[PDB]
Order: structure tokens, then sequence, then C-alpha cells
RNA sequence: CCUCCGCAUAAGCCUGCGUCAGAUCACACUGACAAUUAACAGCCCAAUAUCUACAAUCAACCAACAAGUCAUUAUUACCCUCACUGUCAACCCAACACAGGCAUGCUCAUAAGGAAAGGUUAAAAAAAGUAAAAGGAACUCGGCAAAUCUUACCCC
RNA sequence: GCUACCUAAGAACAGCUAAAAGAGCACACCCGUCUAUGUAGCAAAAUAGUGGGAAGAUUUAUAGGUAGAGGCGACAAACCUA
RNA sequence: GCUAAACCUAGCCCCAAACCCACUCCACCUUACUACCAGACAACCUUAGCCAAACCAUUUACCCAAAUAAAGUAUAGGCGAUA
């Protein structure tokens, strides 16, 4: 009999089934005309590698450094940090409009948008 | 292993019976 | 280029694929056989493709590639442990990079050539060899 | 890289050998040597305020002739309580699966303490002091085969013994105690009794290519 | 290049390379976006000269000289991964108000096991799918007794489970 | 298996001291053993 | 060689535990308790065996009835394939008809 | 003549035959996954 | 680690270790009392009196706690003999060597009396859990052994691949409601006109 | 001395005689470390309508029957690249280092590939051959086997 | 995935006779007449020799089809995983 | 004196009680464990037989909504077996 218990990769069965499976990476591109390959830059990824000339942060931190509560950062944080100042300073001088909140940042739809924040359409 | 304590007891003595006869006392 | 995360779609016309923050972790490989001046060996993940690969050693390391062939090795699964049960040694890709600018590399040599051990070789170095002449006869009694 | 080490309640050597004088036998820089010696019994007595140099060479006679009993009747528990690690080995591996017989008839002379040596405190927090006793009893000995026959020495006869034995004890280890460390045998020293039986040493043991060459 | 690849020569044959702690998560909180990018690419630097000296340590087959090096640069990774992620779910839930960043629901399936069938990216709409139509999100009733033997075998496994914890507890009470 | 036989040692010696003088493996082996001692009996 | 080559561990009891100091308490409740409980009352096992005895088929058959709804599927199975082979046996074999 | 040489190995056949989309396939075939599921089987398909 | 996995002496993982419990080793399990965290009284170098067996009344350093079987190994005491580099027919070097003892054959001491005690664990004006004795009633702090992970905070240097405990806690972040990929879009000034359409997602 | 083999592809298998270290018919075993790099092969193609009677056989002559394996056009649409995967071996199906089974191209004649004898003695019986005086089917159910290379005739 | 029959699209067939062939000799290839050996074998049907066919109702690679109250069969009550 | 022999613990059984189990990421109905394309198909039919009737041909108990009792009673049934 065969062996069904091991993985089944495109190093096993015939020519077609060899050619036909991979190996996980994903498409650059599209097939076309004389099994000719088209390969399209937008769908190969492009690295967004920084300048790493001034940067003081090196792989590791000194062992001669306060030890630091652990704090998981909420969106009652991240509220409260980022547009509750805004929201207060415009209160207390009194022209908030509770219509357009759109200026203290929210965003009414993901479309439209370059990084859409659901459903997620950015690499890591 | 089986339950019990008697038939092993019985075994004791007769290996002390035979080491006796095995390794004479004075 | 990323493991494990889904791809957006790209429809023509379409902004292009942008990654920030890589997972992609590579090791340069002593080769096993002869190679070129201008060939360097990696182990890449089954993932990268070797366009990704140029890439990422000209975006990350600024190094000058002229050409890249990958390989996928199969890892044994012939091993079996006590239970007859097959142990699989993992599957990689094997990449070949040629340099540009005829460049050359050579892979280096990273491996130039205790009290209690101290004790030890103390003792055994103290300990000599019984004579033969004594017969075997306990060496410490002064009698 | 556990933080768990080896507790060693002893060293592997002797802290500045008693070079034995020549004619110490034979006969029936002072000051440096008994300085060395002043200093360190100071040191001892840090660590103890209540050694008396004038009390230990009958200590040291009492642990021999008890150690080397306890090589009579195999008691190895004492006599890892009145000898150290180092010197268990070379006192009980050869005897292993003989009988020894041995006595202490008398002393020719007192003993006397002639070394006193101490070790600097980086052996692992651990300081050790070393004394040296130098000795001349009069001893017996009979080493009987694993089938009770005869190897060495005879059973009665008392016959003169010269040994310099170095003690050792612990001094930072809270139950510490004075221990017989080893013994120096000096490079003048008698020959030996001769043993009771014949010996054949072998010659080279030649492979065919090889040729005796004397 | 290269040479980054590579330790410091003078490193080479040392035995012991000191190190420094991991970036713990809070700190990495401190410090902002574009130096958590910075940093990425430094520490992914430092990941690839760590792993490429642990392979030519089981070549030679030598000790790799500090591989505390090689499992604090992976946690270290792993915390500024959980930062950034934390302040993408944070943002995701103020404005969307989505927990998840991927579309999913909870479906059945020809088996009749409930599963959280995460979504997939298309050009043309489900109806019109091919692949999609052929697979069946639903149980047709030969499914139920298949069902119920399967949660009858999870029940004797949890009751063999706490027996055995009741009969081991009188064992410690026989002992102690 | 609750309730064996824990003394069947005790039975087959019963039976195989009346055997130990006999010439081959009737003398050891209680199947061939006991059909020659009740003979012998 | 079928027999242990050492004394087993001792196997010391307690005949004052308080369930063997207090075997047997309560069982005249209804001759000494105005007959407001009886002794099968007293009895606790499984639902279907609480003051009744039976013979091997009459239990099965009675299990069936009290918790054969409540069971799981195997040994519900296994309970019919035992009613039917006890039916078989005590209805048509015997040396005694 | 000689016998025992009656699997000749072709993996198309094999999925073709008795993979998991045949068994899919049929209501039948679902039960034989659904039998394996249960007795625990590592290789529920070919 | 294996299930009913036998601790010892060795620490799970080594040489020696991997020669006394292969991956095939079925034992008869060791039954240890549950003796929880929150009443754990042995610390590493916490001085303790064996009560039981040779050396008993005696005082010294535990070295080493084996939680998961309610070992302490003291410092030297305990001890029995065995050699060390039994290579050739040397014999080696006998050294002595600490068998472990239970928490009911060691008892830790008040460090004015020296003499064994009993700590309750009892909570103070600070919240500090801390060791109170039961005859007398003071505080035996836990012991200072050195670390986990090696590294001595006083003579510790920084070396080139350590960031500066200043530049660690430098506080660069800005909370604003973009993301990494939107602000470092920003700051290296890539620029991107074409917009992303939509994708059927089921 | 043999070569009825061989070398490739296909299918199948999936690290299965590469290096280092290590044991206990005779020394392909265990652990570790490596390796098969695309140009060969796989993986193809916008729509709608529309077009497509005349074999092959050296395609010539010629004869066929069983009547055959290879073709477009019109009008819209259309900018971009060399991705991904197979690539090792003394190998697969026959419970086995099984005298069996196993498609195609070249060599089929060897430039590839291999070894019938562990050592001796030289009894029977048995196996496989070679030679055999005179005779020549007398053998046997039968010229079976072997050797020659050979006539005529029944029944179905 | 054997085998019986079928579908799709493939492949092979030297040399000689006569040139018309379900023609003859004859390889490869397909089969299996007779004998000997083997009979827990090399083999749950093999080997050596001898044979039948070998341009045809041939042989054969690949994928597909028909399934048991059935299928399939140039009827042997054949074959449908020893 | 070789081969051996011994061994108590993994765990399990019957009950009681109590309503059991599913989103690290990614992949997975196509040749499952395959990033990414013009379709659509779709679930519901009385079990039967062994066996007993000493053959067998009508017939031959199979939880169906807490115990007990009425009661193996009325009834049914080649008025047989049996139900
Ligand atoms: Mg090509
Ligand atoms: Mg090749
Ligand atoms: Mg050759
Ligand atoms: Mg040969
Ligand atoms: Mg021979
Ligand atoms: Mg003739
Ligand atoms: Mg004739
Ligand atoms: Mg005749
Ligand atoms: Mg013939
Ligand atoms: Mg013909
Ligand atoms: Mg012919
Ligand atoms: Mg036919
Ligand atoms: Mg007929
Ligand atoms: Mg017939
Ligand atoms: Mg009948
Ligand atoms: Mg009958």
């Amino acid at each position: 009999g065969a062996d069904r218990m091991s993985k089944w990769t495109s190093k096993r069965g015939p020519r077609s089934f060899r050619g036909r499976k991979g190996r996980g990476a994903k498409g650059i591109g599209f097939l076309t005309s004389g099994w000719r390959f088209v390969q399209i830059k937008e769908m190969v990824p492009e690295f967004v590698v920084p300048d790493l000339t001034g940067f003081k942060l090196k792989p590791y931190v000194s062992y001669l450094a306060p030890e630091s509560e652990e704090t998981p950062l909420t969106a009652a944080q991240l509220f409260s940090e980022a547009v509750a100042p805004a929201i207060e300073k415009d209160f207390k001088d009194g022209t908030f409009d509770p219509d357009n909140l759109e200026k203290y940042g929210f965003e009414p739809t993901q479309e439209g948008k370059l990084f859409q924040l659901y459903p997620r359409n950015f690499l890591r | 292993v089986k339950k019990g304590f008697r038939a092993a007891f019985r075994f004791q003595k007769e290996l002390e019976r035979q080491r006796l006869l095995r390794c004479p006392p004075p | 280029m990323a493991r494990n995360v889904v791809y957006p779609l790209y429809r023509l016309g379409g902004p292009q694929l942008r990654v920030f923050r890589t997972n992609f972790f590579i090791q340069l490989v002593r080769p096993g056989v002869a190679q070129p001046e201008d060939t360097v060996q990696f182990r890449i993940p089954m993932e990268m493709t070797r366009v990704d690969l140029r890439n990422y050693l000209e975006g990350i390391y600024n190094v000058p590639v002229a050409a890249v062939r990958t390989r996928v090795q199969h890892g044994s699964n012939k091993r079996r442990d006590h239970r007859n049960v097959r142990i699989k040694k993992p599957d990689y890709k094997v990449a070949y990079v040629q340099l540009a600018h005829g460049q050359t590399f050579t892979f280096p040599d990273l491996f130039p050539e205790d009290d209690l051990y101290s004790m030890l070789e103390e003792e055994r170095q103290q300990r000599q060899s019984s004579d033969p002449r004594r017969g075997g006869v306990p060496s410490w009694f002064g009698l | 890289k556990s933080d768990r080490s080896i507790h060693l309640a002893c060293t592997a050597g002797i802290f500045d050998a008693y070079v034995p004088p020549e004619g110490d036998a034979r006969i029936s820089e002072r000051m440096k040597k008994t300085m060395a010696s002043q200093v360190s019994i100071r040191r001892i007595k840090d660590y103890d305020a209540n050694f008396k140099i004038k009390d230990f060479p009958e200590k040291a006679k009492d642990i021999f002739i008890e150690a080397h009993l306890c090589l009579n009747n195999s008691d190895h528990d004492r006599l890892h309580t009145l000898v150290t690690e180092h010197c268990f080995p070379d006192m009980t591996w050869d005897i292993k699966y003989k009988t020894v017989r041995w006595s202490f008839v008398e002393s020719l002379e007192p003993s006397h303490v002639v070394q006193v040596r101490c070790s600097s405190m980086m052996n692992q927090g651990n300081v050790y002091g070393q004394i040296t006793v130098r000795m001349h009893t009069r001893q017996t000995l009979a080493i009987y085969d694993r089938f009770g026959r005869l190897m060495y020495g005879q059973e009665d006869v008392p016959k003169d013994v010269l040994e310099y034995v170095v003690f050792e004890k612990q001094l930072t280890n809270p139950y510490g105690s004075w221990r017989m460390h080893t013994k120096i045998v000096p490079p003048w020293a008698p020959p030996k009794q001769p043993i009771l039986k014949t010996v054949m040493i072998p010659g080279p043991q030649l492979k065919p290519e090889e040729e005796y060459e004397e | 290049g290269l040479e980054e690849f590579f330790d410091d020569p003078k490193n080479w044959g040392q035995e012991k390379v000191k190190s420094g702690a991991a970036w713990t998560c809070q700190q990495l909180r401190n410090k902002s976006n574009e130096d958590l990018h910075k940093l990425w690419y430094v520490l992914l630097k430092e990941r690839n000269m760590l792993l490429t000296l642990e392979q030519e340590a089981k070549r030679q087959r030598l000790p790799m000289p500090s591989p505390e090096r090689l499992d604090k640069v992976v946690d270290s990774m792993d915390a500024l991964d959980k930062v950034v992620q934390e302040r993408e779910d944070a943002l995701r839930l103020l404005q969307t108000g989505q927990e998840r960043a991927r579309p999913g629901a909870w479906r059945r399936d020809i088996f009749g096991r409930i599963i959280w069938h995460k979504f997939k990216q298309w050009v043309i709409p489900w109806h019109l799918n091919k692949r999609y139509n052929r697979k069946r999100f639903f149980a047709l009733p030969y499914v139920d007794h298949f069902l119920r033997l399967e949660r009858e075998k999870r029940a004797r496994i949890k009751a063999r489970k706490e027996n055995l914890e009741r009969k081991k507890a009188k064992i410690l009470l026989k002992k102690f | 298996l609750r309730n064996r036989v824990t003394d069947r040692y005790f039975r087959i010696q019963e039976v195989l001291k009346h055997a130990r003088h006999f010439r081959g493996r009737k003398n050891r082996c209680y199947r061939l053993a006991v059909r020659t001692v009740i003979r012998a009996f | 060689i079928g027999i242990r080559l050492t004394l087993p561990p001792p196997k010391v009891v307690d005949r004052w535990n308080e369930k063997r100091a207090m075997f047997g308490v309560y069982d005249n409740i209804g001759i000494l308790g105005n007959f407001e409980k009886h002794p099968k009352e007293l009895i606790r096992g499984p639902i279907w065996l609480r003051g009744w005895k039976g013979n091997e088929l009459q239990r099965c058959i009675r299990k069936r009835k009290m918790v054969g709804s409540r069971m799981f599927a195997d040994d519900l199975h296994n309970l019919n394939k035992r009613i039917r082979y006890l039916y078989k046996h005590f209805n048509r074999h015997g040396k005694f008809r | 003549k000689a016998r025992g040489n009656e699997y000749q190995p072709s993996n198309i056949k094999r999925k073709n035959k008795h993979g998991w989309v045949r068994r899919l396939s049929t209501p039948a075939g679902v039960q034989v996954i659904l039998r394996r599921m249960l007795k625990g089987r590592k290789s529920l398909s070919h | 680690l294996p299930p009913h996995y036998r601790y010892g002496m060795s620490p799970p993982g080594s040489v020696a270790d991997k020669r006394k419990n292969p991956p095939w080793i079925r034992r008869r399990p060791v039954v240890v009392e549950p003796i929880s965290d929150e009443d754990w009284y042995l610390f590493c170098g916490d001085t303790v009196e064996i009560l039981e067996g040779k050396d008993a009344g005696k005082q010294g350093k535990v070295v080493q706690v084996i939680r998961q079987r309610n070992w302490v190994v003291v410092g030297g005491l305990n001890t029995h003999y065995r050699y060390i580099g039994k290579t050739m027919d040397y014999r080696g070097t006998m050294i002595p060597s600490e068998a472990p003892l239970l928490h009911r054959q060691v008892k830790l001491v008040d460090p004015m009396d020296r003499k064994p005690t009993e700590i309750e664990w009892r909570f103070t004006e600070a919240g500090e859990r801390v060791r109170v004795s039961t005859r007398s009633g003071r505080i035996i702090p836990k012991p200072e052994f050195p670390r986990a992970d090696g590294i001595v905070p006083e003579t510790w240097i920084d070396g080139p691949k350590d960031t500066s405990v200043e530049d660690a806690l430098e506080r660069t972040y800005v909370p604003c409601l973009k993301t990494l990929q939107e602000e470092v879009m920003e700051a290296m000034g890539i620029k991107e006109t074409r917009k992303y359409k939509k994708v059927y997602w089921y």
C-alpha cells in the first residue's frame, strides 16, 4: 500500500501533480499565453526598511534598568490619552458639535482609506 | 500479583527451611 | 513578504503591496560542496520567494545581488523513535545568491583554535602507579 | 549552570611541604620557618580561639591509632570522621579484599608539631589549616590475603616507624574537625620490608616486525 | 553586507559573549511607532546573526557561545509584535467597533461541528463563486447520531479523569 | 480476576515429592508425574 | 513460578472507624420510629436497585425501563443484546423443563 | 500466473478513488469519515 | 515533561537526567504531599536545622530547593561519599555528596536563639508576606541568593549591543489615532495615490 | 571469466552503501553533519460570432477500405515579465538484499554493467550435461525423453 | 491500481519469402504444448529446455466506466484484489 | 549457575452527582490541510434476517416517558409456539 501518514507535498505524484502543488509562497503575478509568466510589481511585497543611522536602540537592554509594572494598552487608555484632551478643551470653551466628531479623529467609514482597520488590507 | 498472605507466608517458611538445609547452622 | 498572514488582494490599478515589519528570518550557511567565488548560500523559509530574498538582501543589508536560485531540501522521515513512529527532520529552502559588481564572499572561520578539575588533576598526578616489585601489598603503611 | 556546587570538605594537596631534614632519624632559616608557623597558628586561632599546639600531638596520636584500628575492623564510618576524603582511598582501596592486622606497641619519643601552614581565603570561601606532626613509634603489621594467607609483615614482631603525618581541618566549616590528610615519606627514607613472594617483571612484548634493542 | 550576518570578528571563538536584558513590553510601549519599526529591523539583523552562528555551531559540532542571546532576541521581538498589535487592536475597536481584523462567521459543517469560518478574499461574489458553492456549511440528518456518540465519548473521558482525581486524593490521604 | 489460586505450588509439590526418584521428565513435569505417582501407589 | 518471593505489605484495618463503628444504626427505623421510614429507603445505590433484588434478566429489564432513556448509546445497545441473550437462555436452555 | 502483485500504484487513482473530496461527495462516504473520526484515526482519508 | 516524571538531583534536561529518565521510562510515581506556594517556608540560602538521620540537630545553609518533591539540599550536610573522575583504573577522587531532605526533616531557625522555630505566614503593614515565628514573634527575611539569570547588578557594565537605561526609558510615544504603517509612511515620505478598491470577503 | 545486459525518460518510492563519530559468513546498522540550484519538465490562454468536403503510408506513381492524429476569420479588449514546483539513491509491485512482475528511447553487438568456486575430499543415491562398441524402438500406455530433421493416411 | 468487457487519447512490431493476405519463416513482444526439476519452493503456480502466435478478432502504457437480489462473459457457471 | 523468577503501580470497571464540547497566527470540500474569479447539484420511503415454532409457509418479547399493584388477568394467536 501507499504511505498515508506523511505529509502530502509537491514531491509526490506524477508531473502534473508535482507542478500544480507548491510550498505556500504567495503569488507575485499571473500566467498567460504560452505558459508565460507576467510578474506584477504591485503584487510583489516591497520591504519598507527605515534609515538606521543615528538610532540609539540596540538589540538588548541594560540590566541596570528599573522594573516597570505591565499595563496592556486599552481603547479606554487610547481615548483618554488621544482625543479626551481635545473634547474637554472644546467643551470647556463650548464649541463641541455632537455631530462633527470627525474633527476629533473619528472615521465614519473605513472606505477610501489606504490602511483600513476592518477588514484589514495591510501587512504587518 | 495475586491477592493474599497465607501462601506467601507458607513459601517464606519453605524458603527458610531450605536455607537451613543448605547452610546448616553450627 | 511575511509568514502566516493574509495578503491583501490586488485589483489592477491598486497600491503597492508594502510590508513594514517582516518576520522572514534567514541563515547564512557554509556550503557543503565547492561553490564559485560570487556565491553566498542561505537557508530561507518555504514561503520566501527569490524576488523577496533579493529585495530583502538589498533593502536590509544593502548587498548588491545579481542572481538568486532556490531549491527545496527534503528532511528525512526515516528515523524512528521507541514507539516505531517515524520522526521527521524538517524541510527547508536553500538559496544561492550570486553577488553583483564583481564582489566576492568566502565563509569565515568563526571558531579559531575549574577548582574541581584542578583538584582531580592534582590528585591524579600525586597518585603514582603501583610498583611491580611490591607484589600487591598496600602501599600506605609506613611499616 | 546550576547554583549548586560540590561542597568539598578538604583539599587535594599539601600546603608548603616540610622537606624532612636529612639526619632526623640518623641522629637520635629557623626564624622564618617558625615565623610562617606562628603567623598561621594565629590564623587558626582567629577561626577558633581554643586551640593549643601544645595540645595537638596527643590528639594526633589518638587519631592515628584509632584510624588505623578502623582499618582492622573495616569501620569506614569512623574512618570518615578521623581521616580526610583525600586520605580515604589511598588507605582503603588496596585493603578492600585483604585482612589488615595492625597494632600500636609504644612511642619511641614524643610527637612534635613541626610545621603549621594555612591556605588563603579565596578557596571558595573556605580556609583550611594544615599541621605536620612527626611521629616515631613502634607498630606491628600483618596483611593477609583473600584466602587468609600472609603477604606482608610478621604477626607479633614490632618494628620502628618514622612518618611525617599531615593533618587538616577545614576552619570555616561550623562542625569541622582535625582529621588525617596525608603523610610525607622522606626521599631519604629507609627501604621498606621485603614482600613474601617472588615477582616477575615482564620484558617488552614485541610485535613481530619489532626487534629487541637492549 | 554579509559582515552583518556574522558577529564582530573579535568575538569569534570567545566562548561567551555577554549580553543585555530582553526588551520588556512596557518599555516598548513607552517607545513610539517609528522607533519600534527601526528597533524591529535592528533586532531582525541580530536574530539573523544569531541563527547563522547557531547553524555554524551545529556544523562544526561545537557549542553555540551563548544561546540566551537568541532566546532574548526572540522574546524582544515577540514583545514588540505584542505592543504593535495592541495599538492596532485598540484603534480598530475604537473606530469600527470590531474586535478582530479578519472577518469570519460561526458556521456549521458537513460533519455537524460548529466552526469559526475565517473569510477569504475574492474578486467575484459568493453566488457566482464555483468552489465556495461546492463546500457544504450544513449537516444533513445522518450526522446527529455521530454527534451523540462523540458527546458520549467526551463524557466517558471526563468521568474517568474525575474518578481518578478522587482516587488519587484518597491515596494521598491514605499516606498522609 | 477476583479469586485466583495462590497455593498451586504447594499442590504441585505435594504430588511431585513422590516422583523425585523416577527417571526422565516424569520426575519433574506434573502432567506426566501424576499419571506415574497414582500408578506407584 | 507463580508465588510471591516476599511477604505482602501489611494490611492494617481500623475496626473502629466511624463507618464500621456505626454500621447498622437506624436499621430498625420503622419498627422503632412509628413506621415513618423503611430500611429500603435507607438503601443507597443505583436508582433501579433501591429495595429490589431481581436476577440478571429481571435487573436488565428493570434498568432499561427506569433509565434506558437517559442512557449512553453503546451501553443501551449492549443492554438490548443482553436482554435478548438472557431471554433465549432462560426460556429455552437448561436441564429442567 | 503468480499472484500477489495486485497493487499497481498510481497516485491519481488513489486520490480519485479513496480521497477526501470523493468521500465527502457521497453521504455514505461522509459517514465513513465520521466513523473514522469517532474511532480516532490519524488518517481519515487517503 | 512526560507524565509521572521522576524528579531527581540532576536538572530535568541534563545528560545525567537523560540517562536516568529515558523517553521510554515508566516507573511507579512518587507520592508527594501537596504543599502550596502560599505555605512553602523553605527558600534558598536559608539556614535550617536537620532533625533526622546522621547530621541530626545540625544547622546548615540550603543550596537547592526542588519543589516538585519537597526537597531541600542543605550545603555540606546529609552527606554520603562518591568518586569523581573514574575514567581508567584510576580510582578518582572521593568527594562528599549531599542527599536531599524533606521539609519535615528540616526546620528554619530564628536569628537570635539559633534553635529550630516554626514560621507562619503573616502580611505586614506594607503588605509584605513575612515569616513570623510561633515560639517567638520576629521576622525572618527571604535570604538573598545571587540571581536566577546570573547577572549581578553592582558589576554590570553595558556592552556594545545594550541600550542605555536613559535611552531605554526616553518616552517618545505621543498617543495618536493613526497606525504604524500610516505613521511610517508619513515619516519616510512614501507617496501612494492609488486607492484600495473593495474586495468581496467571504 | 560472464554479459538476455546497460544508460536515460515515465510511473512508483521518499533520504534508503555521501562525510564524521560509534559498536558486536566476515566489516547497506545508530547518531550527527551535508546535499537535488533551470534553460529540461510541470504550471497555460479575454469575449462574442464565424470558419473548418479533399487521410496516413518518403506522397510521387499507384491501389484502396475498415474511410482516418494536427487549419481559421471579423470586431472589440490588452503594457507587463522570467514567479512557483519536480530534480538525491544501490529505488517500484511481490511479507524478504525474492531466479517472479515492470511502459518508452538509445546501445540492441558494449566505451555501460557484472562474478558461477567459504576450504578440502572426489563414496552412494539424486540433479544437469558430454562421449559410447554391436544392434537400432527389441523400450514404453504411447518414440515420452533424446537424437535426427523425415513418408503417407484416418477421425473431429 | 488484479481480472472480465467497454470509452477517451496514445505506443510497439527487426530481418527473409511474396508484395494479395485475421499469408508463411523468424526477433523483440504476447501466450503457455510437452518433459524434467521444484513441491514450507527462487515462486501461495517458478525455472531450464521444447513449443503457439508474432500487421492482427494483435500486444501494451495512461485516465475513466459498469458493483453484489448486481456487474461482466468469443459459457469455462469463467472473471469481479492470491 | 545460566536462562530466568518475583514485584505495585499506571490505569481501569460499576454507580452517584452534574447539561458536554468549538476563533495564537496561518491552512484546509480542488488531488482536504492548496492566498486570489461567471456559478448554482442538493435533505426527507414500513428495516430485514438469523432465531423459536423441535421442518416451515401466518406467527416469534425488543426502553418510549419515574417504582409498586391490578397481572402474566382481560385479550391476541397455523387458538400452536408464543404474544
Ligand atoms: Mg522550460
Ligand atoms: Mg538524476
Ligand atoms: Mg566494464
Ligand atoms: Mg560466487
Ligand atoms: Mg562449497
Ligand atoms: Mg551406442
Ligand atoms: Mg520404425
Ligand atoms: Mg514389451
Ligand atoms: Mg520429443
Ligand atoms: Mg501472420
Ligand atoms: Mg508465424
Ligand atoms: Mg475474452
Ligand atoms: Mg458447458
Ligand atoms: Mg459444467
Ligand atoms: Mg425453526
Ligand atoms: Mg433445537
